[PDB]
């Protein structure tokens, strides 16, 4: 069976739909990308990821939103894994958030069809765009907090929109921050994250 | 005094430009345009005269981008039963808009910046 | 089971039969199915009715199997989702009757030339149509009425040349709109509505730039954050805002939004 | 606590009206309809939100979008840059009265729940508030 073993005795078995929201600002050098995707497939490594588990997304994100993961992709962990890794770098002068939550609103989350399920958007935010396009940011985070959508945003050094963040910390409890100083200091703090992401799902009413 | 294709007022260099973009974009090229200009700020009615002719080439009824920015945001909120809040949970709370001009009658129109129209840049040197 | 693969996760039943090479419906399939992956098949035919032993059967996937007619009798009243994308399906299946729960409508791929009248007449909380890769060239007034709570629709690599000046009407949720890649020359006038389309693909298209193309010049002007270009990539599918991707004359040249519109009242 | 008809949260009194009056009107109306009679006002960060939210959406029903709110832009001018994007001080200015958008209501979307700037002269129905009689 495509199967395949947990890595690490952290392993969330629960219900859950994590979406991964990259900035793919050139905030973030070329080689700091990897160390945030390296995060990303960190993460990924300790979650039991299937349709009837936890399920992984993967969206890039500049001035579009770019998905190399999609939440209904039967695929290997191994090879969701693969893609995770392969993310390529944009560094785009300007990686918008309220687009990417644009796409995550009407797009990603348009059916909630696994109720029975948690829903988060990890959203790792590296730059701030420009004020004529948070406009409709609130109307976003609010319209995905209609869904049970949280939003755990996770800023990457001097240059991530803190306004924002504190913001979207500040729409609902469960909505936390995790600020940061450089991708460095992601896999320090993979466990904490990751034990707060899996907590705040449900598990399976069987077992 | 002024460079080609532009005009001259007032000791002011304005031009009027067909290209399309909103708000912030009309402004930087504004400036781009020629060192020390912005979008046509409007100081006396017979100055709005002049920029009226610059236009021309336009249809009738549409509007200018022209020096005022985000105009809501900029404001200083209240609630009529004395409330007080803290202006940093208030993130653009109001609508997004600038102002633009309509040749035909001179009117200002406050409109959602996003929009894309065609402005004037002016200038001193 | 000897054949399906089924395993139960909170309200669902999910049983697969895909990749699997059946030319009918396996038998002795779990009672309470909820959703049915007959995906990557043979079913050259299949019998929706055939399914009516199966109540609580929400999502049917038919996707991927040579499918050159389907058989719309019976009835089936749980179910909201219909795959029936890349098949050879020669016209489109008239559900409105067996198929009233139907929530999404996936045909795309498929070899349909045209859409009847009352073509979704009978599907009310549809909510999303996609019709990509399909033949169609112009279609059927009032089409989208039966679907007024229609939220996502996909006219995406077609043949279309024209657009039912009032295709869009009443819809007051649309939030995805694709039209992109086809042949398409001028919009209907006041063809948007007053609505608000979030995401709308119009690239791909010959737009003629003279003086009926004004309308469609405005509200490119009006929502050049609405305009988005679609793009797969073997492992990337994108979505990217850029209103310049519309144009008269398609490749990269002249953005429809900047035709000047002289010669023109 | 609260006068019969108003629905009560945090010991206060809150009470939707379908009575479509412009900003200006629906103010004095709630005035005049209880002791500390004001608009509703929304604490940003709390059950309020919801409280009030709810209080509309599940009542209001109708085809109207908006419903007028206690907070208003406070400035005497009609748009508030004092500068053009050149330094200038506005002095002369010449907008279109109504496009002047120096009132808040709750708009339909969502809930009821965000808030948005409108022309004053606008005819929505309100909610007003106001402390336990």
């Amino acid at each position: 069976d495509i199967s395949e073993p947990p890595l690490h005795d952290f392993y969330c078995s629960r219900l859950l739909d994590l979406v991964f929201l990259l900035d793919g600002s050139s905030r973030l050098s070329e080689a700091e990308f990897e160390v945030l995707k390296a995060f990303v497939v960190d993460m990924m490594e300790r979650l039991r990821i299937s349709q009837k588990w936890v399920r992984v997304a993967v969206v890039e994100y500049h001035d579009g939103s770019h998905a190399y993961i999609g939440l209904k992709d039967r695929k290997r962990p191994s090879e969701l894994r693969r893609i995770a890794s392969q993310v390529k770098y944009a560094g785009s002068q300007v990686a918008s958030t309220s687009e990417v939550l644009k796409y995550t609103l009407f797009q990603i989350f348009s059916k909630i069809d696994r109720p029975e399920a948690s829903r988060i958007a990890l959203l790792l935010m590296a730059s701030q765009e420009p004020q004529r396009m948070s406009r409709n940011f609130v109307r976003y985070v609010q319209g995905l907090k209609k869904k049970k959508v949280i939003v755990i945003p996770v800023g990457i050094g001097p240059h991530a929109n803190l306004k924002q963040i504190r913001l979207i910390e500040k729409q609902a409890p469960e909505n936390k921050a995790f600020v940061l100083s450089s991708v460095d200091e992601l896999e320090q703090q993979r466990d904490e994250i990751v034990s707060y992401l899996c907590d705040l799902a449900p598990e399976a009413p069987p077992p | 005094d002024c460079p080609p294709d532009w005009s001259s007022y007032e000791g002011h260099c304005y031009r009027f430009f067909k290209e399309w973009m909103h708000w912030d974009d009309a402004e930087e090229f504004c400036t781009e345009q020629q060192t020390g200009a912005h979008l046509v700020s409007f100081q006396s009615k017979e100055e709005a005269d002049f920029v009226r002719s610059l236009t021309s080439e336009m249809l009738k009824g549409d509007v200018v981008w022209i020096g005022l920015s985000d105009v809501w945001n900029k404001c200083r909120f209240e609630w009529t039963d004395g409330m007080e809040f803290d202006y940093d949970d208030y993130y653009l709370i109001a609508e997004y808009e600038c102002v633009a001009s309509k040749p035909t009658n001179n009117k200002w129109w406050i409109i959602p910046c996003t929009r894309f129209k065609n402005f004037v840049c002016e200038f001193q040197a | 089971h000897p054949i399906c693969e089924v395993s139960k996760v909170a309200s669902h039943l999910e049983v697969n039969c895909d990749k699997r090479q059946l030319t009918a419906l396996p038998p002795d399939l779990p009672k309470d199915t909820t959703i049915l992956h007959l995906s990557e098949n043979l079913l050259y035919t299949f019998s929706l009715a055939t399914l009516m032993p199966y109540t609580r059967l929400t999502q049917l996937n038919l996707d991927r199997c040579e499918l050159t007619k389907l058989q719309v009798d019976g009835t089936l009243p749980v179910l909201g989702t219909l795959d029936l994308s890349h098949n050879q399906l020669q016209s489109l299946p008239l559900l409105g009757q067996t198929l009233p729960a139907l929530t999404v409508l996936d045909v795309s791929f498929n070899r349909l030339t045209s859409l009847p009248l009352g073509a979704l007449r009978g599907l009310g909380e549809l909510q999303e149509l996609y019709l990509k890769g399909n033949e169609l060239k112009t279609l059927p007034p009032g089409l989208l009425t039966p679907t007024p709570k229609l939220e996502k629709l996909s006219l995406a690599n077609n043949q279309l040349t024209e657009l039912p000046a009032g295709l869009l009407n009443g819809l007051e949720n649309l939030d995805t709109l694709l039209l992109q890649e086809n042949s398409l020359y001028t919009i209907p006038k006041g063809f948007f509505g007053s609505h608000l389309l979030p995401f709308a693909f119009l690239h791909g298209n010959p737009w003629l730039c003279n003086c009926e193309i004004l309308y469609f010049r405005r509200w490119l002007q009006d929502n050049a954050e609405n305009v988005y270009v679609w793009k797969q990539g073997v492992d990337v599918k994108a979505m990217t805002s850029n209103v310049a991707s519309v144009q008269c004359d398609n490749s990269d040249k002249f953005p429809v939004y900047k035709y000047p519109g002289k010669g023109c009242p | 606590d609260c006068p019969s008809g108003w629905s009560s949260y945090e010991g206060n009194c809150y009470k939707f009206f379908q009575q479509k009056m412009n900003w200006a009107d629906a103010e004095r109306f709630c005035s005049e309809q209880a002791k500390g009679g004001h608009l509703v006002s929304i604490k940003i960060y709390s059950k309020e939100k919801d409280f009030v939210g709810d209080l509309v959406t599940k009542n209001i029903q109708s085809s109207d979008l908006y419903a007028w709110i206690g907070l208003r832009v406070e400035n005497k001018e009609k748009q508030c840059s004092s500068e053009w994007s050149d330094g200038s001080s506005v002095s002369y200015e010449n907008v279109v009265e109504r496009t002047v958008k120096k009132c808040f209501a709750l708009e339909k979307d969502l809930g009821f729940v965000l808030w948005i700037n409108l022309y004053c002269a606008q005819k929505n129905p309100f909610v007003c508030k106001s402390p336990p009689p």
